[PDB]
């Protein structure tokens, strides 16, 4: 989903600091957020990919790379955005309730006056367009209009 | 350009070029054309075209290349052929089995001397993509290094008996042994560096598991390619002129100028390479090696291809309109009814010019020695699919004929 | 009080034996408490710089020492090293126009 | 210098992670870099001062607060500038060198296209403008032109 793997991070052990990148995890832990099926790993994958979205989040800001082309993760955040979308309203309460907050405020800073103009913010908003279009995920329409 | 509103009292005017004849069209979906966007680039070569970005019907983009100056009705005519091309491939079960499929793009003749060729997005030029993978370090050693020719080719001109930089060619070939020039040439190609594509791929696949099913695929979109090309879409294959698609790994066919025999017909920039099978392809199947996943794909194909000639053969009679089409088409014919490739080169070299001091010498090249050249032993008709692939990769990947190419059409890569 | 000796060397290698495993302890706030016993009413005029060298040495093999302080570049300009010549001289040293 | 104290490091033992405010040393080392008599000890208080600086940078583009006021480390930087400018062209070579290129590199960062229009940008200008008006540092005058 990237050519060069960013999310890199550092999990903190004692004797040493490997580096550990998270990007290869997603596109699996995805998948099992939206449709796995026992729901101890269900939820516990949902919590993961909460956690490694706000990752996301925080490792934009912290900019290695301003723009002269593709925003640095804009590639992670068009495939990363409809999973979130329709991992929303899903139909687990649990889920739910933690992504439903998620992405109001996924959409809150992604309207924030810092970066508002980005590609990043272009790419959400495509998103939630195709969002609304979806054909079969009834629900998921609804979230997307209140989105 | 700028001021395009969609207004009555004018008819719609819908993207060029939306249509394709598998199927009744739904006219009705086709994006139409809605103003488009400032920033139109340049593509760097030769007749600059430029890369206009038209809006339509649906907010999403289209790019679509805007070029001029040429009769693109060969392009298109070209394009059509490999579609029929692709379709003779699918109808067979051997070659389905494994998918093969040449990619076409929307080539669409505005005019004599206009016509949009639709953008390929997220797709990088193969001379792209390779100088893009190579290390910071050894980019000097293309854009300059004390080898000032990208590798010491231009200057080896000289020690060659080649003065100037145009045209020079036309006096090597007069006493270049089989040794000097291919010596040199393992040389030069030794100093480019080695496992470029493969790199690139490594960069590109997530796990190993993917790293193989993307090379297939690289592997076999670039052979069936070069095959197809070599029925008849010769000549002018310059690193830039075979895209790579990013998103998917195939290799798709780009630019035609010179259409088949157009290549070698036109002499100032001689030509004997049939394939473009030079070295960083072979390097890609490293542990393998060529003979392996690419001859074998050309062995199904040709086979194919030939199983009813008249599907393609009879259907490059679009040149209706003495007659060098009448010609073309009949070595294309003497091809696909199975010749020796080098006897269909020769051929195309004693057509192509008899005038000049060298078509002696050109033949011989073409020809190569009986000793160590498997294409020399055939017979030069009537040939079996096995030994025609198989004579036909030595006639591309030939040390010999190789070394002594046009610059430009970097026979390094 | 040779923690303060004339000569560098000696310096050195008085400071190195304090700072060995076995006799300051290795963690931070077993340190802090040690450091207090390392003080004499002569050492006192250096006993800050001391102290303050002590810690931070023993910060010095922790695993972040490495580790660049800040993950990523400001920008993607190429970066190159360079030495500084201080060959002791300074800068209103040599007449101008030679 | 500031009323919250920002550049926030963490000096980095091994068994905790305590945390020292670089910017109560600042006042006192920047005095020492401009006109510390022992040259050792100048020399050494210019290589510090290059590293601080060089991490209020750092903890700039580490925004923990995105304007909506006056500008995280702005204050700090008002008063750093003209340390830093009349420290460069200084009469020690080794500081020259040091400082010198890393003027020109503050300018040169104070007009990248990202926050080409902070105060920040504003406040370095404003201190190239008061180093040309300086009145006895003679040499500051010619320093201050070419920045
Ligand atoms: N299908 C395509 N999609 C996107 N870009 C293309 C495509 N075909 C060609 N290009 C661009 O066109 C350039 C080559 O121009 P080309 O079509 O070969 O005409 P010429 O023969 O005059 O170069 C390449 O560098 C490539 O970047």
């Amino acid at each position: 989903w990237d050519r060069e793997k960013r999310l890199s991070f550092a999990v903190p052990f004692r004797e040493m600091k490997p580096v550990i990148f998270l990007d290869v995890f997603l596109p699996r832990v995805t998948e099992l957020a939206l449709t796995a099926s026992d729901r101890q790993t269900k939820v516990a994958a949902c919590e993961l990919l909460h956690s490694m979205v706000m990752f996301m989040l925080g490792k934009a800001t912290q900019m290695p790379e301003g723009g002269q082309g593709a925003p640095p993760m804009y590639q992670l955040y068009k495939r990363t955005f409809p999973v979130l979308l329709r991992l929303a309203c899903d139909v687990d309460q649990v889920t739910r309730q933690l992504y439903e907050p998620l992405v109001m405020q996924l959409i809150h800073w992604f309207t924030n006056n810092k970066k508002f103009e980005s590609q990043d913010t272009v790419a959400l908003l495509e998103a939630i367009l195709d969002g609304i279009v979806d054909p079969v995920d009834s629900t998921l329409r609804d979230f997307c209009g209140r989105c | 350009m700028s001021d395009f509103k969609v207004e009555f009292l004018r008819n719609e005017l819908e993207i060029p070029g939306q249509y394709d004849g598998r199927g009744k069209p739904l006219p009705e979906y086709h994006v139409r054309i809605a103003g488009f966007d400032e920033r139109v680039t340049v593509m760097a070569s030769l007749r600059r075209p430029k890369r206009i970005i038209i809006r339509g019907h649906d907010e999403r983009e289209h790019p679509f290349l805007v070029k001029g100056g040429e009769d693109l009705r060969q392009d298109q005519r070209v394009e059509q052929l490999f579609q029929v091309m692709n379709g003779i491939l699918a109808q067979d079960s051997a070659c389905s089995q494994r998918a093969l499929q040449l990619r076409t793009y929307s080539v669409v003749p505005m005019t004599s001397r206009l016509g949009l060729i639709e953008w390929l997005e997220n797709t990088v030029t193969l001379k792209d993509l390779l100088l893009n993978t190579m290390s910071q370090e050894e980019k000097a050693a293309y854009l300059s290094d004390p080898r000032a020719p990208p590798c010491e080719y231009k200057d080896w001109l000289t020690k060659m008996s080649g003065k100037h930089d145009v045209g020079a060619y036309m006096l090597m070939y007069k006493g270049a042994n089989r040794t000097e020039t291919v010596t040199s040439f393992r040389k030069r190609e030794s100093k480019v560096p080695a496992d470029l594509l493969k790199r690139a791929f490594v960069r590109m696949s997530t796990s190993p598991e993917a790293f193989l099913a993307l090379r297939s695929h690289f592997a076999s979109s670039h052979a069936l390619i070069c095959i197809s090309h070599w029925i008849l879409g010769i000549g002018d294959r310059h690193l830039n002129n075979f895209m790579v698609a990013m998103e998917t790994g195939g290799v798709i066919g780009i630019d035609f100028g010179h259409a088949f025999g157009s290549a070698t017909q036109f002499l100032p920039v001689p030509e004997l390479m049939p394939f473009r099978l030079t070295r960083q392809f072979i390097n890609l199947m490293l542990p393998m090696k060529e003979t392996g996943l690419m001859y074998s794909i050309m062995v199904h194909a040709l086979r194919a291809f030939r199983s009813d000639p008249g599907l393609l053969t009879n259907t490059m009679d679009v040149f209706v309109k003495n007659w060098y089409p009448r010609q073309k088409i009949c070595y294309a014919k003497r091809k696909l009814a199975g010749a020796n490739p080098a006897v269909i080169t020769c051929d195309e070299l004693l057509l192509g010019h008899e005038k000049a001091p060298a078509f002696r010498d050109y033949v011989a090249v073409a020809r190569g020695s009986k000793d160590h050249n498997i294409r020399a032993q055939e017979p030069e008709s009537g040939l079996s699919e096995e030994t025609q692939v198989k004579c036909l990769m030595d006639q591309a990947t030939d040390p010999n004929i190789l070394g002594r190419t046009w610059e430009g059409w970097e026979p390094w890569m | 009080q040779g923690l303060i000796d004339e000569n560098p060397g000696l310096q050195l290698i008085i400071r190195n034996f304090w700072s060995h495993e076995t006799r300051l302890p290795s963690n931070t706030l077993d340190r802090l408490l040690a450091l207090n016993s390392l003080y004499s009413p002569k050492i006192e005029v250096h006993f800050l710089s001391l102290a303050t060298n002590f810690l931070l040495e023993m910060t010095s093999m922790s695993p972040d020492y490495p580790n660049p302080m800040f993950e990523h570049p400001l920008s993607e300009c190429e970066f190159q090293e360079y030495t500084i010549d201080s060959d002791w001289r300074f800068r209103s040293t040599v007449l101008t126009p030679m």
